[PDB]
């Protein structure tokens, strides 16, 4: 299960 | 950016036996950046329909890929892997050695 | 009892040749189960192991949505990083991200990790506590300050210690027949004459899973390292791995040398010799 996160 | 040249191993999925179907592998690893081109060669000529693994990388951030094709080794057919990468002035060829 | 779920994401810019390409892959232990490639003919999250092929179309659509979202996010990040480093618009750049959750030897959640690299160099990492960040340079401190103000670590920690572990356990059960069974190495020793006074012994391990293995040569029971060559452990392409270790020996002394193999699939370390 993937997770997507904040921009750098 | 980092520039690391690929390590290249050419080998088979199972111990090679003449007349028995197998897979020929070229494993490229330790390279950066990720763009790379890899051909498998039979008697000096490109093999069509070679497949490859999906791009991944190691703990040190360097990339690795496996290129592979089904084949039936014979006594006289010669196989090799040809790799192009930004770090290489000319495509690098590594011949298949059955005990490597 | 230890297992991991790990993801590896790579975005690569190509100024003047379109927008960046995003590739992501996911693994349980040493077994890949998913890929996504934004340059594919039809970009979608796709199964790469049998034990996720029955998750259903809702699951797969949701994964695809997240991959497309991260590809987008990476495009903004690449643009930000170019600015942080005052870099020209013409050069190509790489952004890599690896994260995962690990069960310890008793099958309980042990730790998570989350690390990023720009152009092959460490950029920012979640510290082991999953509550704080290590920035590699002043540019990465820009990211740290934003993520501190945003409480970004708490969101990463919630995934790594919760959802990540729950889904890792689901995958481990669904694929238990392969994921929870080690495969011992199949071994043999080969021999090559080099000269009238030197030969090579090559100790082989094939067909093993997981990838971790140790091969060592000994002379009269003493570890031999000075003249031993070790290739990188390599995939066979069928889910198993291969490795060899070679030692150069004096011709006629081959029988003094033994290869020792350590692997999770062996009940005790294995000793091998050349059998001409
Ligand atoms: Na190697």
């Amino acid at each position: 299960l993937y997770n997507t996160v904040a921009t750098l | 950016a980092i520039q690391r040249t690929p390590k290249i191993q050419v080998y088979s999925r199972h111990p090679a036996e003449n007349g028995k179907s197998n897979f020929l592998n070229c494993y490229v690893s330790g390279f950066h950046p990720s763009d790379i081109e890899v051909d498998l060669l039979k008697n000096g000529e490109r093999i069509e329909k070679v497949e490859h693994s999906d791009l991944s990388f190691s703990k040190d951030w360097s990339f690795y890929l496996l290129y592979y094709t089904e084949f039936t080794p014979t006594e006289k057919d010669e196989y090799a892997c040809r790799v192009n990468h930004v770090t290489l002035s000319q495509p690098k060829i590594v011949k298949w050695d059955r005990d490597m | 009892g230890s297992h991991s779920m790990r993801y590896f994401s790579t975005s690569v810019s190509r100024p003047g040749r379109g927008e960046p390409r995003f590739i992501a892959v996911g693994y349980v232990d040493d077994t890949q189960f998913v890929r996504f490639d934004s340059d594919a003919a039809s970009p979608r999250g796709e199964p790469r192991a049998p034990w996720v092929e029955q998750e259903g179309p809702e699951y797969w659509d949701r994964e695809t949505q997240k991959y497309k979202r991260q590809a987008q996010t990476d495009r903004v990040s690449l643009r930000n990083l170019r600015g942080y480093y005052n870099q020209s618009e013409a050069g190509s750049h790489t952004l890599q991200w690896m994260f995962g959750c690990d069960l310890g030897p008793d099958g309980r959640l042990l730790r998570g990790y989350d690390q990023s690299a720009y152009d092959g160099k460490d950029y920012i990492a979640l510290n082991e506590d999953l509550r704080s960040w290590t920035a590699a340079d002043t540019a990465a401190q820009i990211t740290q300050r934003k993520w501190e103000a945003a409480r970004e670590a708490e969101q990463r920690r919630a995934y790594l210690e919760g959802t990540c572990v729950e889904w890792l356990r689901r995958y481990l059960e669904n694929g238990k027949e392969t994921l929870q069974r080690a495969e011992h190495p199949k071994t043999h020793v080969t021999h090559h004459p080099v000269s009238d006074h030197e030969a090579t012994l090559r100790c082989w391990a094939l067909g093993f899973y997981p990838a971790e293995i140790t091969l060592t040569w000994q002379w009269d029971g003493e570890d031999q390292t000075q003249d031993t060559e070790l290739v990188e452990t390599r995939p066979a392409g069928d889910g198993t791995f291969q490795k060899w270790a070679a030692v150069v020996v004096p011709s006629g002394e081959e029988q003094r040398y033994t290869c020792h193999v350590q692997h999770e699939g062996l009940p005790e370390p294995l000793t091998l010799r050349w059998e001409p």
